[PDB]
This record gives structure tokens, sequence and C-alpha cells, in this order.
């Protein structure tokens, strides 16, 4: 008998990742289109 | 809508405004200070008929 695994790990560090979001989509029509810059928030189509 | 005039400084600018009005206006008319409540007795001249 020897150390044990479970005892053992009360000494290592966890490796922790940012928390998953499943949602998360590529959302490619955002990247898709142009985007124009408004500097008063009012756009007139002529 | 901050261009091109800052809505926030605008939106001071005019609050000040109506601030430093209320100042003059206290400085006349307060109760506390105010030149017209804190005038000693014998400088309180009366016309004599009305008009200035």
């Amino acid at each position: 008998l020897a150390l044990r695994d479970v005892a053992a790990r009360q000494l290592a560090n966890a490796t922790k990742t940012v928390p998953q979001l499943r949602t998360i989509t590529p959302r490619w029509l955002v990247r898709l289109l142009h985007w124009t810059p408004v500097e008063a928030g009012i756009y007139r189509v002529n | 809508y901050s261009n091109p005039h800052d809505q926030i400084r605008e939106q001071l600018r005019l609050t000040i405004e109506i601030m430093k009005e209320r100042q003059e206006s206290e400085l006349i008319n307060s109760r506390e200070y105010g030149l017209l409540n804190n005038v000693a007795p014998g400088q309180l001249v009366h016309t004599r008929n009305g008009a200035p």
C-alpha cells in the first residue's frame, strides 16, 4: 500500500477553462455585411 | 446625437446658465444673505412721491 490518487490529487492545481457558452454561433451575416458609420445616429437614404 | 454638438455639454451649459440666474436673484433676494434683507436701520429711504 502507498499514497492513493484521491489523496495526492489534493495537492494538484486543476486546469480551469473559461465558461463554455453553447449558444455562441459564428454569426456569419455580421461578418459578411459591409458596415457604414453614422456619426450622429441618423442615416437618410436619398 | 453628439455630432456636431456635444449633448452633455449643452445640457450642462444651459443648466449652469439657469443656476447663475438663480444665483444673481439670490444675491439680491435671499433671506439669509441678500442685499434687500441685509439693509441697516437708517439706510432705508422712502420716495417722497412714488416716482424715482
